[PDB]
């Protein structure tokens, strides 16, 4: 609670910092998501037109 | 209906008067009508339209098919039924895709490796085993009655 | 506690994994050390349905404890005494692992003293 | 049995004499008279198959089917007599026929005690399905795809027949119970395993077995309603009785030779949920859906379990049902859009919401909802695989997670989603289809709640 | 019950009060139909932040093309006015 | 129920929302500091954990040497 | 008051 | 209908507004939204807000009750 | 090893009015409450424990 | 009740008398005797009254009995007609001993529900009874197939005794 | 310190270096485009906003796509060595696969039937 | 830049006809053309609780009675809980107590 | 929404829209209103003191670089409205949003239902039609016969006529039906 408590004294700071790979990190939910929900319906998609029907 | 083979598609293109006439029918210009290479898939003339998703189409422009985001009349990507907006996105990230495989990955590893070595160096209590009587409740975890085991003797401290 | 600390950077041979309690006999030690007694017999255990992990040597307590409750089921509010009771069992039984588990440290020790004298 | 098909033969003189407009009216209600005449095969108090005369018998495997082409004609009658109003007299009455007689034969079929009566009943009803499939079809490739289907289907029975010529010589009366009564093991010689494969085929062919199957989808996608009716909710599923039929006298070579095909059959049911997955086309979708279905059937009887057949009956029952009614959603939808893309109409749960309750409805029986005889079988089918071999259970994930997936994606677009508001020709609802949609997902939720009647031989 | 509906009077009041609240327009001179650059001396820059101080005022965003055609409080009130379809 | 919607001052409380937030907050610490002045277990128990440095041979029955 | 007309498809059938 | 505001009355005065207004003139620039933005900082708004007023609220209530109930329960026994 | 100190020096002249111990950012700010929560953590720990050995068991 | 504890065995229950140290009234009476009053009484009623009826129109119903007809042990092969006959006591007593398997199940599952956290103890006789029978049951019926027989049976328990007389040998 | 693009994370239209080296080409390019773009929709509008209308307005460019997705695949395929091996390989591959692992599996399982070391503890209803 | 003329006089022209649309969106006083309370704890919540509770208690209690108790195994329970000093009620003996305890620390 | 797009985007609609979108992220990173004030005069001070450019290669150069700087400094979640797309309340209604052309295949129930409102609506649609000839005869008249068109449409230029292909914007749907 006092760690951020003071973190958000800091955004309430008048300053703004340089964005860091942990927040992006943690804001883009561990890139879990976008990595995951791009990379397995694409080839599983791609793998059935392009071999299954077609081919 | 009245569709006829003249504009319906067909085979590969060869003459520029042909690619021509493909890009007519596809409603194209020639240098912007590409078609598949001749690698003998069952392409055909069908263009090459970019491997974007509709997520990159505008989505305040009034799009004819709106769930589509598509125009009236403009050529189909041959992988819509993937592009579409439930499905696959190509759409740019405010982080690279290079950078973001070796985040995850980098995590994914660290986790498991931390808890490896947690796991060969376990954390417990300055204690002993947990103390049980009747032979370690030998009757009640289902021993025999007619055999008797050996007996396991608890002593005071 | 500090007792990881010093099996994991100090010691492992004085410091003793928490499987093969206890490595040594009892008689080691111990002149007449007696068996120990618990005052719950099977027959009462079974009837009043303790479960296999709370079977041990303060079953007597829990017994008090859940007659407590089922007779004075209303006001749960009530059964204060006895469960600081079992509770205090409980300690007594924790803190006597404990001394197993310090006892057959200070055995090791004893041990490498020995080893080292010879 | 005669009491059934006889007034089903006698629908043809009230067909062919009705007044015009009273037609489809009298066809119907006779027709659901026949059904309700047809109930009567689940009088089984006991073990003993009701052999009603020498060539007639039922059964706890063929009573459902008879009973399930009994209630499908009217349906199937409800289904056809809107896209025909614009159409001939005698035409009508044609394709009224042609129903009645597939009706008629396939019950001869089912009931038959023959293997020989059974494949002649088998090609005859070859022969009006191709009629029906070749002249009331709507595109231009309805002749193709019937030359395939056709010829598929000929190539296959062929050697079925050599080998039924063959064990009836070697045997001397080809009768059933006499089979399963004096079964004799085979040596396993290379002609006991031609003999097997030519005795199999047919029904490989026409279930339909992977690589084998090309006819099938174009074949649902060129055909009527009750062309894709008829083929998707009977005719696999009499492929699937003639093997079961045929497979008590193949021990005990079957336990070898049954390998190739076990595996065509569960990456034939992978391949072709993907392409359900990536399929642009409704019906054809349907139609690899029910490959997949019946490369299930397949992998049961082959492995040839209790609870293989068991979970075989009832998944013939329960997706005969379910894509007959997804048949019918497709075809309603056709009707209305003349066009069979699957992305065109989109938002019709806007439009239609008890047509979209029917669509979701249906898409749960496809998808194995419990506790429907579809997920029944599928399960039964499961645990007589991984009985069978411990790793069938991955190729059964995949194939369970597509199936879901193809059956969701379905729903979200076809009914969910906005609407495409350019589509003007947006009739409603037809009580006359609102109906047949009822009648087919009531049959299920009955079977649903008593799933003893379709257990099967075993059990 | 609760959000209740706008009128063109209320659209109108609220865009002058934002646009009387902004320094660079001299309330005096101010106008419902007082163009941005003809009459009232601002540039694009300034026009860009008129229209966001629109958006986050009346909680939706307007697209960029139809903010960039908006040019004087008329309009800014009609195309609200259609958005959220108040008639009267 | 319906309250008028006022454009950029402090909107008007009912007394209602006030008294009835405040009861839940006031009910909130009451139970708390009841609780904690009632059963105060929540620090350190009340079971004094021995420190088993201090533990003499004797009783732990360790051999003499 | 201002009761609006809301548009819905033919529920009738 | 809906009254709005007199607009002059939302002056600057008090307020991290004009923190934020002597910060750029120290620079040399000027904010022309500060009497737009300055409605948050006004009136019912104008308060500090602390975690300290936030979780000890009612607690002096509560406080009461408990002090109330410990003498009900020291005459009760 | 290269010269980023006059780099460094203009993230130190900022008017801002953060004063000079908390300038380096945030991670001078969390040392800054760790070290304020810890000797103040420890000074109640040292009284507790001279007032436990003034007061023996 | 129309089953019994012949087939469906259950210990005598023995519940404890009620000794209520505190003061307060129990709600779990109070409501029971309530709701008795309330819901069972009327229940009880109209059963009884639906039960008079029953009595005035009482009809009766037997179970059927077959005979022992030759086992397929001294059947001719070929001969289809008591090669039937016994294919069909086969499979009625192919059901009769699923049923007999259910039965022991069922026993299995009250025994566990009933001694609850004493099952492992308890339960002894039961699960004993329990596992004879699954080995009897494995040693007659199972890997049969799909097209179980009489002659399949009778074939699987002839190599069993083959291989038992082989391994009695030695 | 530089965004990397990937096919599934394409690089923005806005950071693309195509557009900031722009040429008269390129311009007219788009303005064709545009063009056709309008004539499209303008057709479009037109038959959607025909009172007279009494059906969906077909779409050419669906129909093509589904002719090309369905029927055109056939009469445009060559067989080339490619092809050839990606489609044995996809087409025999698993099921290779899949038969070894499978005959493993039940001659493990048939011989420890067989000589005894499974014991089967309550499988009665396989 | 701005609006061009020809889309500024078509826009207030659809704006213009927008709000004609919008005010026949309105409805008339007649729309639409359609063809004993006590209080809440005497009427309200009683007739709820003696139709909606009651008359299915007496068919769920005629089911859980007269057709589940008939049938062998449907209704099984735990043994209850049987300590030292009590008294059963179905055979009658009392069960002994236990030993002294003899630590009496707490 | 209401304006189509044009073929390309001019220097000075980029430099607008970059303007507007660095003040959206400006604000998501910022959240408090005093910070926000802030930072949002220091970027427009940048703004203005990079204006004054006339090499025009440099400013399209200096707008190159401050694309890729916003792309460095965005915010991973930046604010979007919730009717803007992407948000949580965009496309919520549009299940709601029922094309008026189901009214009439309404049943002559639900016709006589609501009588007024379906007389209004006969006097559309017979307005629709005779307003339709004229605009298919207007936009037959000034479509060029040949070079540049775009998706921009006429307004009516003569008294008593409606502006072409008015139907779609005019009678759609209500973005809160209900
Ligand atoms: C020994 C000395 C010579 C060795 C040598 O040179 O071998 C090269 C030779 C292949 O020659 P290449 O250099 O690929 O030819 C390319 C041309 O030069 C240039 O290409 P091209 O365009 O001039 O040729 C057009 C096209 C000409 O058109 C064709 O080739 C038509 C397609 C022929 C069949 C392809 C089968 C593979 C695809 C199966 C797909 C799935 C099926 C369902 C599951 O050629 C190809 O497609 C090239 C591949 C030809 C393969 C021929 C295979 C013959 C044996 C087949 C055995 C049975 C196969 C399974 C049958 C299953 C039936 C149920 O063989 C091998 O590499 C090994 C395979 C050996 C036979 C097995
Ligand atoms: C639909 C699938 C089509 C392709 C596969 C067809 C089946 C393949 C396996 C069976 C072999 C062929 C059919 C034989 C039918 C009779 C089988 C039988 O009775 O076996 C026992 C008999 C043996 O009789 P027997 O068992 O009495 O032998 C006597 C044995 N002693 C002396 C020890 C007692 O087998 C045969 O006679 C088989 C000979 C077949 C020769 C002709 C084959 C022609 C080609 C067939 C396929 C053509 C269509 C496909 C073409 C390609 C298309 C892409
Ligand atoms: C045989 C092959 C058939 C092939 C297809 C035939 C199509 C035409 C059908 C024509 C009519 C024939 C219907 C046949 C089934 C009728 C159902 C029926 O009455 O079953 C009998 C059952 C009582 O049987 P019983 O012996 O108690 O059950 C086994 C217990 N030992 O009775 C009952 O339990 C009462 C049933 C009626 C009461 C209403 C039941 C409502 C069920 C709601 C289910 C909700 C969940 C559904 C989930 C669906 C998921 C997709
Ligand atoms: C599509 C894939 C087809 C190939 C699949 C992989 C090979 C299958 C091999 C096979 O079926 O093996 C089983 C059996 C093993 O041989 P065995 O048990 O010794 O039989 C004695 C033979 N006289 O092998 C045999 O008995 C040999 C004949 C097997 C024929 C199986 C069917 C082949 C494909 C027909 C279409
Ligand atoms: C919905 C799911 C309901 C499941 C329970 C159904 C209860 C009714 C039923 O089917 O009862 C069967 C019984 C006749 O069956 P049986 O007793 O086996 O036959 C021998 C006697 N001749 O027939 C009867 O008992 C007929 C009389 C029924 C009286 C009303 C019973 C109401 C039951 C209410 C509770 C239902 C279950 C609640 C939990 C549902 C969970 C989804
Ligand atoms: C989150 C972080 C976001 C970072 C955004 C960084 C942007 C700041 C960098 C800049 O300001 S560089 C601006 C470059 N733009 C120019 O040079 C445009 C100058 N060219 C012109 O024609 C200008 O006069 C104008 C302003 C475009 C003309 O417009 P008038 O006002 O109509």
């Amino acid at each position: 609670f006092l760690i951020a408590l003071e973190l958000n004294n800091l955004t309430m700071k008048l300053s703004m910092n340089k964005a860091n790979p942990y927040s992006s990190f943690s804001t883009l939910l561990g890139f879990f998501p976008s990595i995951i929900h791009r990379i397995t319906p694409m080839k599983s998609l791609n793998l059935s037109l392009k071999t299954s029907l077609t081919l | 209906f009245h569709m006829t083979k003249d504009m319906l598609p067909g085979s590969y293109p060869r003459t520029p008067e042909e690619r021509a006439a493909a890009a007519k029918k596809y409603n194209m210009r020639v240098e912007d009508y590409e078609p598949y290479p001749d690698d003998g898939m069952g392409y055909g003339d069908y263009p090459m339209l970019p491997n974007r998703s509709q997520h990159e189409r505008d989505p305040w422009y009034q799009w004819d098919h709106s769930e589509l985001r598509m125009n009236w009349g403009e050529p189909i990507h041959w992988d819509l039924d993937m592009y579409i907006r439930n499905r696959v996105d190509t759409s740019p990230t405010p982080v690279s895709w290079d950078v973001m495989c070796k985040h995850l990955f980098g995590f994914v590893a660290f986790m498991v490796f931390m808890f490896w070595v947690g796991h060969v160096f376990p954390s417990y209590q300055p204690v002993g085993p947990k103390q049980y009587p009747y032979n370690n409740l030998y009757l009640e975890r289902g021993g025999d009655p007619t055999k008797e085991p050996e007996p396991v003797v608890h002593y005071d401290i | 506690g500090a007792h990881l600390t010093r099996r994991y950077l100090w010691d492992a041979s004085v410091e003793p994994d928490p499987e093969k309690i206890p490595s040594f006999p009892p008689d080691l030690g111990f002149p007449e050390r007696k068996e120990r007694v618990m005052v719950a017999t099977q027959q009462e255990m079974m009837d009043a349905q303790l479960t296999l992990q709370q079977r041990d040597y303060c079953a007597h307590y829990l017994i008090r404890l859940l007659k407590c409750k089922r007779d004075s089921f209303p006001n749960f509010l009530a059964c204060k005494h006895e469960q600081h009771d079992w509770d205090y069992c409980e300690h007594l039984d924790y803190v006597k692992r404990m001394k197993e588990f310090e006892r057959e440290r200070r055995l090791l020790q004893r041990k490498k003293r020995r080893a080292l004298k010879e | 049995m005669l009491k059934i098909i006889l007034p089903s033969l006698m629908l043809l003189p009230l067909t062919w004499l009705s007044s015009p407009k009273k037609t489809w009216t009298n066809v119907t209600s006779y027709s659901f008279l026949i059904s309700l005449t047809s109930l009567t095969l689940l009088w089984q108090t006991d073990e003993n198959y009701k052999n009603f005369s020498n060539m007639f018998s039922s059964d706890p495997l063929s009573t459902p089917l008879i009973i399930l082409t009994a209630w499908l004609l009217p349906l199937m009658l409800m289904a056809s007599q809107n896209h025909l109003k614009k159409d001939n007299n005698v035409l009508q009455k044609l394709y009224i026929s042609m129903l009645i007689s597939l009706q008629i034969l396939l019950i001869m079929t089912f009931s038959a005690t023959e293997l020989i009566m059974f494949y002649i009943l088998f090609e005859a009803t070859l022969i009006p399905t191709l009629i029906i499939i070749t002249r009331w079809g709507n595109q231009t490739e309805r002749l193709n795809a019937g030359i395939y289907f056709l010829f598929y289907t000929l190539i296959g029975s062929i050697p079925l027949l050599i080998a039924l010529i063959l064990i009836q010589n070697h045997v001397g009366t080809l009768n059933l119970m006499i089979l399963s009564f004096t079964t004799h093991t085979l040596d396993a010689s290379w002609s006991n395993n031609l003999l097997w494969l030519a005795c199999m085929m047919a029904f490989l062919i026409k279930m339909p077995l992977y690589g084998v199957h090309l006819w099938l989808p174009k074949a649902h996608v060129e055909a009527p309603i009750a062309g894709s009716m008829i083929l998707a909710a009977i005719l696999l599923k009499l492929g699937s009785y003639g093997m079961i039929r045929i497979s008590i006298i193949l021990d005990p070579l079957t336990k070898y030779m049954a390998y190739p095909f076990i595996l065509l059959s569960l990456w034939g049911m992978i391949m072709t949920s993907s392409i359900c997955l990536r399929q642009t086309d409704l019906k054809s979708l349907i139609a690899y859906s029910s490959v997949s279905h019946m490369a299930l059937v397949i992998a049961s009887i082959m492995i040839q379990t209790p609870w293989s057949f068991m979970g075989a009956t009832m998944l013939m029952i329960a997706h005969g049902l379910t894509s007959s009614l997804l048949f019918c959603l497709a075809n309603s939808n056709y009707e209305r859009i003349h066009s069979r893309t699957m992305i065109m109409a989109r938002g019709l749960q806007m439009v239609f919401p008890l047509m979209a309750t029917w669509w979701l409805m249906a898409s749960l029986a496809n998808l194995a909802l419990p506790p429907s005889i579809n997920l029944m079988g599928e399960l039964f089918i499961t645990m007589s695989l991984f009985s069978w071999s411990n790793f069938t259970i991955i190729l059964m994930g995949i194939n369970i997670i597509i199936t879901g997936m193809y059956s969701m994606y379905m729903i979200i677009t076809t009914q969910r989603g906005k609407l495409t508001n350019h589509m003007i020709n947006l009739q409603p609802s037809h009580t006359r289809e609102l109906t047949l949609m009822a009648l087919h997902m009531i049959p299920l939720i009955l079977l649903t709640t008593s799933p003893k009647l379709i257990t099967g031989l075993t059990m | 019950s609760d959000a209740p509906p706008l009128t063109l009077d209320g659209i109108k009041d609220r865009v002058l009060y934002v646009l009387k609240l902004y320094d660079k327009i001299d309330p005096e001179k101010l106008s419902v139909n007082s163009h941005f650059m003809k009459d009232l001396g601002l540039d694009s820059l300034d026009q860009v932040e008129i229209i966001m101080a629109m958006e986050d005022e009346f909680g939706f965003e307007i697209p960029d093309i139809d903010a960039e055609k908006l040019m004087c409080p008329q309009e800014i009130v009609d195309y609200i006015a259609d958005k959220k379809d108040v008639y009267e | 129920v319906h309250i008028q919607p006022r454009y950029r001052e402090f909107p008007q409380l009912t007394r209602s929302q006030v008294i009835q937030g405040e009861f839940l907050s006031s009910l909130m610490w009451f139970w708390i500091l009841w609780r904690f002045w009632h059963d105060s277990d929540a620090v350190l128990g009340h079971f004094s954990y021995p420190d088993p440095s201090q533990w003499t041979d004797e009783e732990l029955g360790i051999p003499p040497d | 008051g201002k009761r609006l007309f809301v548009v819905k498809p033919s529920l009738y059938y | 209908k809906m009254e709005l505001p007199d607009y002059r009355q939302w002056k600057i005065e008090g307020t991290p507004l004009e923190t934020v207004q002597k910060k750029l003139a120290a620079r040399g620039l000027r904010d022309p939204w500060a009497r737009n933005e300055a409605w948050r900082y006004m009136g019912g708004f104008a308060g500090n807000i602390t975690f300290p007023s936030v979780i000890l609220k009612g607690f002096k209530w509560g406080f009461a009750a408990f002090v109330v109930a410990l003498g009900a329960e020291y005459f009760l026994d | 090893f290269e010269n980023k100190v006059p780099e460094k020096q203009k993230l130190f002249q900022e008017d801002n009015g953060m004063p000079v111990h908390l300038k380096g950012g945030a991670s001078d700010a969390l040392l800054y409450r760790a070290t304020m929560a810890l000797t103040l953590g420890g000074t109640a720990y040292a009284i507790y424990l001279l007032a436990m050995a003034a007061f023996p068991k | 009740d129309s089953w019994d504890k012949d087939v469906y065995p259950e210990p005598p229950s023995r519940t404890p008398a009620p000794s209520p140290q505190t003061s307060l009234p129990n709600p779990i009476t109070y409501l029971t005797k309530a709701y008795d009053l309330v819901v069972d009484w009327p229940v009880t009623l109209v059963r009884e009254f639906i039960e008079r009826q029953h009595a005035k129109n009482r009809t009766y119903y037997y179970h059927r009995q077959y005979r022992r007809v030759p086992d397929i042990t001294e059947c001719k092969e070929g001969d289809v007609l008591c090669i039937y006959e016994a294919e069909m006591q086969w499979r009625r007593d192919f059901k009769v001993d699923q049923e007999i398997m259910n039965i022991i199940q069922e026993r299995l599952k009250a025994c566990q529900q009933r001694e609850g956290e004493n099952y492992q103890q308890n339960c002894a006789k039961e699960l004993e009874q329990f596992t004879k029978v699954t080995k009897a049951y494995q040693d007659r019926y199972l890997d049969l197939g799909a097209y179980y027989s009489a002659r399949k049976c009778l074939a699987k328990q002839k190599q069993r005794m083959l291989e038992e007389r082989k391994a009695a040998r030695q | 310190s530089k965004y990397k693009p990937a096919p599934l994370a394409t690089l923005p239209s806005t950071l693309d270096p195509a557009e900031y080296d722009v040429s008269p080409e390129t311009r007219r390019a788009q303005v064709e485009r545009l063009s056709i773009r309008a004539r499209l929709k303008r057709e479009y509008l037109l038959q959607y906003n025909d009172p007279k209308r009494v059906s969906h307005i077909e779409d050419p460019a669906l129909i093509r796509w589904t002719y090309a997705r369905s029927a055109n695949i056939y009469p445009n395929f060559r067989p080339t060595p490619k092809n050839s091996l990606l489609g044995a390989v996809a087409g025999f591959g698993p099921l290779i696969f899949w038969y070894y692992v499978f005959k493993t599996d039940r001659d493990r399982k048939e011989r420890l039937i067989q000589e005894g070391k499974l014991d089967r503890k309550f499988n009665i209803s396989y | 830049s701005g609006y061009t003329p020809d889309e500024k006089l078509r826009l207030q022209q659809l704006r213009e006809l927008r709000r004609r649309w919008l005010k026949d969106q309105e409805l008339s006083p007649r729309e639409p053309v359609l063809p004993k309370n006590m209080v809440f704890k005497a009427y309200r919540s009683s007739l709820f609780a003696v139709s909606h509770v009651l008359i299915p208690m007496w068919f769920v209690h005629y089911y859980v009675k007269y057709h589940m108790a008939t049938k062998p195994y449907t209704i099984v329970s735990s043994k209850p809980r049987i300590f030292p000093g009590d008294t059963i009620l179905e055979t009658g003996e009392v069960i002994p107590p236990m030993r002294d305890f003899p630590d009496q620390h707490h | 929404a209401f304006c189509a797009p044009p073929a390309y985007l001019t220097h000075q609609q980029k430099v607008l829209r970059l303007y507007k979108r660095a003040l959206r992220h400006l604000e998501s990173w910022c959240i408090h209103r005093d910070k926000y004030r802030y930072f949002a005069c220091l970027m427009r001070a940048r703004f203005e003191e990079h204006k004054n450019e006339k090499d025009m290669m440099r400013a399209t150069q200096l707008l190159r670089e401050a694309e890729e700087e916003f792309w460095q400094n965005q915010h991973p979640q930046p604010y979007i409205f919730p009717d803007s797309p992407g948000g949580t309340s965009f496309e919520r209604y549009e299940c709601y949003k029922v094309p008026e052309w189901c009214l009439d295949y309404w049943h002559p129930s639900e016709k006589a239902m609501y009588p007024d409102y379906f007389s209004k609506r006969e006097q559309w649609k017979k307005l629709r039609m005779e307003s339709w000839d004229r605009e298919v005869k207007q936009l037959q008249e000034e479509t060029s016969p040949d070079g540049i068109m775009t998706e921009a449409l006429p307004p009516a230029r003569r008294e008593g006529d409606l502006p072409p292909l008015w139907w779609h914007i005019v009678t759609r749907p209500r973005e809160r039906p209900t």
